[PDB]
């Protein structure tokens, strides 16, 4: 239970192209800096260059729907990689049930926008009333936004080290 | 082999586990995690299959689990509370979709015990003194609740705010009510939320829908008299009750639910009302419990508060005492100033 | 059957053999002399044949109105309370001060009670006209013990005057003693004057509500003491004596008397008498707890929080 030694450990399962393994000792790491993500996990275990790294390792599993979820992790949120990412057809993540993790109205908006285009009428629903959640509107003082934001965060974290371990 | 489908290798091996000790270092967070997803497993069907007698193996190693760190604390917890609200694991303590009470009030038992095992703080403390309750296993079980109730938590904030919100929330305040009336065992986990001193306050959000749904009904009711709505009259008395209990009402001002079952509704519903402008007022915000040392509890002093007896609110309260002497004047002992 | 009608005739009145002809008279009399004056007239005639029954006109009759004809009929009587003391005063001058003044009470006693939720000016001077008398109701206060403590003497039985001035006045008490308990100890005694007066006449004439005084009485008696088992455990708790209150609840488990409120919330403040200090309280939370987990048992509900939390130890004392 070193939060150090499982990043470690996740890096060097990273590099010899253990992404599953990256990706479980990673979240290991992460669940133990918080407890069990239902803290906030400190920013300087959860780095950019990790969650790049994650974000990788989520993109060559092919779960595309967790990388755009993942790509608002970071500082400044990613919408190349999630928006590409996004693009994608041949996911295993569960793509639809996995929306109330996303609180990025612009990734919403573009994901409404892919589901129009290939005319998923159902995902195209289910992503709009993702949109039209009070709690989720972009006006919201600041705070109502940052608590969607830590929920949001700390579900996804629960249920990926779920789905991993 | 706790998730193994024949039950007699389920319990052996449930039953070297609550006796087998945790390894000397620590657990893995992955150890830790998938240890206590089977241990609930097991707890929760070890109930379903046994009862409040055959869990114990499983209670042992979840209350081994739970003391193991604060991570694998508040995992075991979340997940308990979580697994006690699913839709399996509900019709164990009354949940709705005919069942015996009597197993439900023991199920309820043995998973209340298990929580205030895990809750309460381990380690003669006088013969007849009880073990304190920690403040942040009932936090944990506080945000957890508000979470499987009201998962947006839109009013994330504790002061509380001008009655005036209630009709701008008046769907999620009929959500929360909808579920408390449909899952009874909230209301326990609720008062053992109340059991610690603070944690309730991380309910607010709950208890503001909550005496919302219940002012919403009072406000509707045109029954003469507080009976012909049973539950709700139940829910108001428990909540006050928690409250009270809670420490988030004063004594004289908690009482109220005492005459409940004497009132017409809009009398009561002046009563709640008192209750919220009183909230609003002072509010649950975790600052004002202090940490007596000497006994080791959070305490709330209404007295250094200013006003916190209830300067203006005891008046709408005794309005009612002196509208209702010809049935109430016994009761009037229960409000006094000391 | 109307306004203009009944100014026309002196003797139709008596062929009517009225609240709403008050309450016409009145809007009709107050409407932005001489027919002012006769309007006056007859609505105080018509009051006078209801025999002066307060509850009536004030259910029926709104503040403002009443008020107008009570002002009127002080205006045709004498034409300031405080020091006539009603001791020269003619019998039907001081009657007529002491029920202005016992509606002055009454009303600043109804104005309190919580009740369910042109009209605006009607609500604009009830409030200016519950202020008056909230300025001045020290004065209708000894207005009214002066008039019960004077009872030298159309005519009625002055036992039964005496009787409702003081029960009005001991309502007042107890509507004051929110604020300040001692009062609540004044209105004690005036209700048991009350009570003797009740005893004493048993005339229905006038007419008090037997349950509301009997009422009064039980929160007196428990508020201020100076038999069921629910006032014993208020007063031992008064007083600190739990082995008797631990005994009056296992006496009750055979009878299930008490309510489980009542015994929840002294159980919830015995525990929180108990965590401040008072070390030797903790059984007595124990004990009573222990019967109410007893008695939650026989009525079929859940074993509180408390017992899981009190058996995390057990003892052979506790078994």
């Amino acid at each position: 239970n070193n939060h150090s030694w499982l990043i470690i450990q996740a890096d060097i399962y990273f590099a010899t192209n253990q992404y599953s393994a990256a990706l479980h000792y990673y979240l290991q790491a992460g669940a133990v800096c918080s407890d069990f993500f239902n803290k906030a996990v400190p920013p300087d275990v959860y780095t950019d260059q990790v969650i790049k790294r994650m974000i990788k390792c989520c993109s060559l599993l092919n779960c595309h729907t967790q990388v755009a979820i993942l790509c608002q992790f970071l500082r400044e949120i990613d919408y190349k990689t999630a928006f590409k990412s996004l693009q994608e057809q041949n996911s295993h993540d569960a793509m639809d049930s996995y929306y109330d993790y996303i609180w990025d109205v612009t990734i919403l908006e573009y994901l409404t926008y892919l589901h129009h285009k290939r005319g998923e009428t159902d995902k195209r629903q289910i992503a709009i009333k993702a949109i039209g959640q009070t709690e989720l509107n972009a006006s919201n003082p600041e705070e109502v936004l940052q608590l969607a934001a830590q929920r949001r965060k700390k579900k996804f974290l629960q249920a990926m080290a779920k789905l991993y371990f | 082999l706790l998730l193994h489908p024949e039950e007699e290798v389920a319990e052996a091996a449930a039953s070297l586990l609550a006796i087998c000790p945790f390894p000397s270092e620590a657990l893995s967070p992955s150890q830790l995690l998938g240890l206590v997803r089977a241990g609930v497993h097991r707890f929760f069907a070890s109930l379903r299959l046994h009862g409040p007698p055959g869990v114990a193996s499983a209670c042992q190693l979840l209350t081994r689990l739970s003391q193991t760190s604060p991570a694998g604390l508040k995992a075991v917890l979340q997940l308990l509370v979580e697994g006690a609200l699913h839709r399996g694991n509900t019709e164990l303590f009354g949940g709705q979709v005919s069942r015996n009470q009597q197993e439900v009030i023991y199920n309820t038992q043995s998973l209340l015990s298990l929580l205030v095992h895990c809750c309460s703080a381990p380690g003669c403390g006088e013969c007849w003194g009880a073990p304190i309750l920690s403040p942040e296993a009932a936090k944990a079980v506080a945000v957890t609740l508000v979470e499987s109730v009201c998962p947006d938590a839109a009013g994330a904030e504790l002061a509380w705010p001008p009655e005036e919100h209630a009709r701008a929330t008046v769907e999620r305040d009929l959500r929360i009510g909808r579920r408390f009336r449909e899952q009874p065992l909230l209301f326990e986990l609720l008062k053992l939320v109340a059991a610690a001193p603070p944690a309730l306050c991380y309910c607010s959000v709950l208890l503001r829908g909550l005496l919302a749904a219940l002012l919403g009904h009072w406000e509707a009711s045109r029954h003469p008299d507080t009976t012909h709505s049973p539950w709700h009259l139940e829910a108001s008395c428990t909540l006050v009750a928690v409250m009270a209990e809670g420490s988030l009402l004063p004594p004289a001002l908690g009482n109220m639910h005492e005459v409940f079952s004497q009132l017409a509704p809009f009398e009561v519903r002046l009563l709640l009302l008192s209750v919220w402008g009183f909230l609003r007022e002072h509010g649950p915000l975790p600052q004002k419990f202090i940490f007596q040392s000497e006994r080791g509890r959070f305490i709330r002093d209404f007295s250094r508060e200013g006003g916190g007896e209830g300067g203006p609110h005891l008046a709408v309260l005794h309005s009612v005492l002196h509208r209702n002497i010809d049935r109430l004047g016994l009761f009037s002992g229960r409000f006094q100033a000391p | 059957t109307c306004w203009f009608e009944f100014l026309l005739e002196e003797s139709l009145l008596e062929k009517h053999l009225p609240v709403q002809l008050i309450v016409q008279f009145l809007e009709q009399a107050s409407k932005p002399n001489k027919r002012n004056r006769i309007l006056k007239l007859l609505a105080l005639k018509v009051a006078a044949h209801l025999k002066w029954d307060l509850d009536i006109l004030e259910k029926s009759l709104s503040v403002p109105v009443l008020n107008m004809l009570l002002n009127e009929l002080l205006c045709i009587s004498k034409v300031k309370h405080v020091d006539m003391d009603l001791a020269t005063l003619p019998p039907t001058t001081a009657m007529a001060v002491l029920l202005y003044n016992r509606w002055a009470i009454r009303t600043i006693v109804q104005s309190s009670f919580p009740v369910k939720q042109q009209m605006q000016q009607e609500k604009e001077l009830t409030e200016n006209i519950l202020k008056v008398l909230k300025e001045q109701a020290a004065d209708s206060i000894l207005v009214l013990e002066a008039a019960l403590k004077l009872n030298k003497d159309l005519k009625v039985k002055t036992e039964e005057m005496q009787c409702q001035v003081c029960y009005d006045l001991g309502a007042a008490y107890f509507q004051q003693g929110s604020t300040n308990s001692a009062v609540y100890e004044n209105a004690r005694e005036k209700f048991f004057r009350t009570k003797e007066l009740i005893a004493e006449i048993g005339s229905l004439s006038c007419t008090i509500d037997e349950k509301r005084l009997a009422g009064y009485c039980q929160a007196c008696d428990v508020l201020v003491p100076s038999l069921t088992p629910y006032s014993q455990v208020h007063i031992c708790l008064r007083s600190g004596n739990y082995q008797e209150v631990i005994q009056i609840f296992i006496e009750d488990n055979l009878t299930l008397s008490l309510p489980v409120q009542f015994r929840q919330s002294v159980l919830r403040e015995l525990f929180k008498k108990a965590q401040q200090g008072n070390e030797a309280l903790d059984e007595i939370c124990f004990k009573v707890c222990a019967c109410n987990t007893v008695r939650d048992i026989l009525e079929g509900r859940t074993i509180s929080v408390q017992f899981n939390q009190l058996f995390l130890r057990p003892n052979k004392e506790k078994i």
